[PDB]
RNA sequence: AUCGAGAGGA
DNA sequence: CGCTCTGCTCCTTCTCCTTCCTCTCGATGGCTATGAGATCAACTAG
DNA sequence: CTAGTTGATCTCATATTTCATTCCTACTCAGGAGAAGGAGCAGAGCG
């Protein structure tokens, strides 16, 4: 066993390495689970966008495409969200900055 | 006989065109197989119309005007003044042979190599077509180098037998009794040939059919004909199916399929390794395998070289050792960390092939590289390698004691890294005149080789294993080195038989170089116990001895 | 081979550019190369490597 | 056989070619492509009939090319044989070989098999000549030949024929 | 060829016919979803050959 | 190079 | 008036479906493979 | 024109009988609209 654990030490290691690196939040046998974009490269354009990166969020209900009433700036996000930093395109009211 | 239409030739004289110049080479394939069908233009030479077969028959008409011994001198149901001029356990093969004959089934004979497996066989067949009155067809398949064997003996023995080189003949079937051909001209002749229903078939290298999947078995399998024999070298080497595929086509109807075989007829655990309800480690897997080797022994002959060959000299299973250098083994152990990429990766260079990295490693690591030339002026070193060192050491001691010492290596680069060490890189082997051999090398050349080794002034003749059947002659050998484990024992057997022919009355010393803790000596175990199934399905003895293989066979792998 | 249409008169004996060279356009700044087959020796009787 | 079929090819012109003159090369052009041409749909091309009163159509300016394409009609004289059709020829050269004759633009050719069984050939005449029979057929004489196949060539079209018959023999 | 028994024949007859009829059309509504060794699902011709970047 | 994913822009 | 038939209605299955441009990061690694032996062709010379 | 020699290519090949196993692990995260196909039912005509 000394040994024969240290085997599959090499599966924590890489497990962990691939769920990080590429943002597969799975086993990275065939994406299933997947969510990817859950590790994103920090982005570094200005101090702005590092400090709103690292405070960042993200709704995976809407990935699917819907149009309804989510993706809204319900009024119980209030003092909890900011009511103005959203992006636009799909993720607009999906992904919410603290 | 050209019988190409004359219209096409004065169309040609009308408006010649060159770029028909490949219909002529159809031309001359159709004039080829015409001949082989049913005409000759030089080809007679080999044993066709205007030899033996048709117009020498006269030489034997006056001492026997087609009454043989077999028919006028001694004359019963089989020959007499053959069997006078057979030996010991000749006469009985021959008489088996005509109760296999009775029972129009087929057969498989053999004895151990040097004992004659081409003679007896001849003699039945002649019986059969005087005494026994058998007009044939009677067909022979082997290499070509031993069809003119074949031949040989046929016309020294019985002239007035009809036999024939299907190598490059013509008639054949056009004329009237017996066929010589290749397996590689079998599987050619794929024709109607293969519906003649050659009623005495017999296969000279069984050997060469062991794998039911090869083209070669299957080939012969379909030539089906009421009485079949094989005539292998050598018995079962790596599998039992093997021997269930000799004796479908000699026997297909007295045995299971490859089901039934696979899964029953198997001396491993599939039979009951452990019949005796004992531990999975197949020691007593008797009483089933047993009874199969009981059951085929009535299809079966074998005549031990020491039954009437008693004279050959001591042999010796003097298996050498050696060390991993530390450059050798920081490889090795670079390779094992990183082999892993699959585990496997199907093998392809990991764990199938990755012993031949391993190889490579114990071998040649100073030029591990297909580009050796980069290498080549400073390399080989043979301080990468403690077995080219322990090679020189034997080499120098045989030399100062005058034995003709015989080299067996592995794939041709080996082959010339060892050339090129002993002639430049160590100028003490440089002392020692030395003789090279290749499956490149040319037959005329191979032969010359030989005879010279049989008779050399020189010090040591290098080898590859693989080339060349049992019938290389090396009796000149005084010693034998093998260089690494030569995969199936049948080709351990005849790199020490190149030496062990019928004669070599000076004892030969044969070593197995080895490397202490390496793979090789898991490849050693491995072919040790195909050995112990070999005995075990030849002689079934009670041995317990058995490499527990539940775990080893993993452990071999690296 | 094909090695690339750029400049390699900017590289150091190391394949690599020292600092304060001036780059432009697709001039090389690594220069690295794989000694890897064809391994034939008819190459070796052309160009050496 | 001879015999008149309609004909209608397809000619380019290169625009810089385009003038008062057009309509004359376009007849040059076609009468130099297509005389004497060899076609596996009409055999030879023989003559080219009312040079004169040609029907040109007129043709229509490629769409991204200035070239205009003319599909010229015509009435035009061509040969072709027949299997088993009986043709006059006249002959060219005898061998053991076989023997050929020639038609028109075609040479017929005859098989071992398709002269009669007592015409054997006499390398000894000169010149060689089918002298075994009572019918002597020499190389400059007239034969009638009957066709049983025609020889497709790129080139050329040939036939074979046969002399079997009393009534297939020299003229 | 070798006379092998009746169900092993049906089961290789299944067994090529679904490689067929993905390699034409690698979604049949059905679970087989055939997939590459590297775990990508088979790029069939139809998938070459139909929606936006389809090849129409 | 390929494929997949993410980021953003009109 | 019971039988049977049939179209008519309704109710589950059962798929099949959304301009253009630019960056960067990374995960694929390649799905066949012994050399020998034997045969064929290609070069060569008389 | 052709026989000889030698390079070149084609197929050979088979595994060796085998450990051995867990099992398969589940959250996030679609549904929307339309065709299809069956299933039941009720009445209308029959006997």
């Amino acid at each position: 066993f000394n040994m024969k654990l240290a085997i599959n030490a090499k599966t924590i290691t890489s497990g962990l390495k691939y769920a990080l690196a590429t943002g597969n939040w799975g086993e990275q046998k065939k994406a299933m689970s997947s969510r990817a974009g859950v590790s994103q490269v920090l982005n570094r354009y200005t101090y702005s966008s590092t400090l709103s990166h690292l405070r960042r969020t993200n709704t995976p209900i809407g990935r699917d495409g819907k149009l309804a009433k989510p993706r809204q700036l319900h009024n119980t996000h209030w003092g909890l969200v900011c009511p103005a930093e959203t992006p636009e395109g799909q993720a607009c009211g999906l992904v919410k900055n603290l | 006989d050209d019988e190409e239409e004359e219209n096409d030739d004065k169309i040609l004289k009308e408006l010649e065109d060159l770029r028909f110049r490949g219909q002529p080479g159809e031309a001359k394939d159709d004039g080829d197989e015409l001949y082989y069908q049913e005409r000759l233009k030089k080809w007679v030479k080999q044993r066709s119309c205007g030899s033996q077969r048709s117009s020498d028959l006269p030489e034997w008409r006056r001492p026997h005007p087609n009454i043989p011994d077999a028919k006028l001198n001694s004359q019963f149901k089989i020959p007499g003044e053959i069997y006078s001029l057979l030996f010991n356990y000749q006469k009985t093969c021959v008489q088996w042979l005509y109760e296999l004959y009775q029972q129009n089934c087929g057969g498989i004979i053999g004895d151990e190599m040097g004992l004659g497996k081409t003679i007896q066989v001849i003699a039945f067949i002649a019986a059969l077509h005087h005494s026994g009155l058998l007009t044939g067809p009677v067909l022979i398949v082997c290499p070509a180098t031993v069809m003119k064997q074949w031949c040989n003996e046929f016309q020294h023995w019985w002239p007035p037998l009809r036999t024939v080189i299907l190598h490059s003949m013509g008639s054949g079937m056009a004329s009237d009794h017996i066929l010589i051909t290749t397996y590689v001209g079998l599987r050619i002749h794929s024709d109607k040939l293969l519906k003649v229903k050659w009623q005495y078939a017999v296969l000279d290298e069984g050997h060469k059919i062991r794998n039911p999947d090869s083209e070669i078995s299957l080939t012969c399998k379909k030539l089906k004909t009421h009485n079949r024999i094989i005539l292998s070298g050598t018995p079962i080497q790596n599998n039992l199916t093997e021997l269930w595929s000799l004796f479908d086509f000699i026997f297909p109807g007295k045995l299971g399929t490859l089901p039934v075989f696979q899964q029953q007829f198997v001396i491993p655990i599939n039979i009951g390794g452990y019949a005796n309800a004992t531990n999975i480690q197949v020691q007593t897997g008797y009483k089933c395998a047993v009874a199969l080797r009981d059951l085929i022994s009535p299809y079966l002959l074998r005549r031990v070289k020491a039954d009437v060959a008693k004279d050959l000299p001591q042999k010796k299973e003097m298996v050498l050792f050696c060390k991993l250098t530390k450059y050798q083994r920081s490889k090795y152990l670079e390779f094992l960390h990183s082999s892993d990429l699959n585990q496997i990766q199907n093998g392809k260079r990991n764990v199938l092939f990755g012993i031949d990295i391993l190889r490579k490693i114990c071998n040649h690591p100073d030029l591990l590289d297909r580009d050796t030339k980069r290498h080549n002026p400073d390399y080989g070193d043979p301080k990468r390698s403690g077995k080219m060192q322990v090679v020189k050491q034997l080499l120098l001691l045989w030399h100062k004691q005058g034995y003709k010492a015989l080299l067996f290596t592995q794939s041709r680069q080996m082959l010339d890294i060892l050339e090129e060490f002993i002639s430049t890189k160590d100028p003490d082997l440089s002392h020692l005149n030395y003789l090279r051999m290749d499956g490149t090398t040319n037959i005329k050349g191979r032969q010359s080789l030989v005879d010279r080794f049989n008779n050399e002034s020189f010090d040591v003749f290098l080898l590859t294993t693989r080339v060349g059947g049992l019938g290389v002659n090396l009796t000149g050998a005084n010693r034998i080195i093998i260089f690494d484990p030569d995969w199936n024992p049948s080709t351990d057997m005849q790199a020490r038989e190149r030496a062990w022919r019928i004669g070599q009355k000076r004892e030969v010393s044969i070593y197995r170089l080895m490397v202490g803790g390496s793979i090789e000596e898991k490849i050693y175990h491995r072919q040790i116990f195909k050995q112990f199934l070999t005995n075990r399905i030849l002689t079934d003895p009670k041995q317990k001895r058995f490499f527990k293989i539940h775990e080893l066979h993993d452990l071999f792998s690296l | 081979l094909r090695m690339k249409h750029g400049t390699y008169d900017k590289l150091d004996d190391d394949g690599l550019i020292a600092p304060g060279v001036r780059v432009s356009g697709e001039d090389v700044i690594i220069g690295k190369t794989t000694p890897i087959s064809p391994d034939e020796e008819e190459l070796g009787q052309r160009t050496a490597y | 056989m001879f015999f008149i079929k309609d004909l209608s090819l397809n000619i380019t012109l290169h625009p810089s070619f385009f003038g008062p003159r057009m309509k004359q090369y376009l007849k040059t052009k076609l009468l130099e492509e297509v005389e004497g041409s060899c076609t596996g749909k009409f055999g030879y091309i023989l003559c080219v009939l009312d040079y004169d009163n040609i029907d040109i159509q007129r043709g229509r300016i490629l769409p991204t090319d200035g070239s205009a394409e003319f599909n010229v009609k015509y009435r035009a004289v061509v040969f072709k044989p027949f299997k088993g059709e009986v043709v006059d020829g006249t002959v060219v050269s005898c061998s053991q070989h076989g023997f050929e004759v020639q038609v028109g633009p075609m040479k017929v050719f005859v098989t071992k098999h398709l002269m009669p069984q007592d015409l054997t050939f006499n390398a000894g005449s000169n010149p060689p000549s089918y002298q075994s029979s009572e019918d002597v057929i020499t190389i400059k004489s007239r034969i009638r030949v009957k066709i049983e196949g025609c020889i497709s060539q790129v080139s050329s079209i040939h036939a074979i024929g046969s002399i079997k018959e009393d009534y297939l023999g020299a003229i | 060829h070798n006379g092998a028994p009746h169900h092993a024949i049906e089961e290789a007859e299944s067994l090529l016919q679904f490689h067929v009829a993905t390699y034409m059309d690698n979604d049949i509504a059905g679970q087989p979803q055939a997939l590459q060794k590297s775990g990508r699902p088979v790029k069939s011709i139809r998938a070459r050959l139909k929606g936006k970047e389809g090849r129409i």
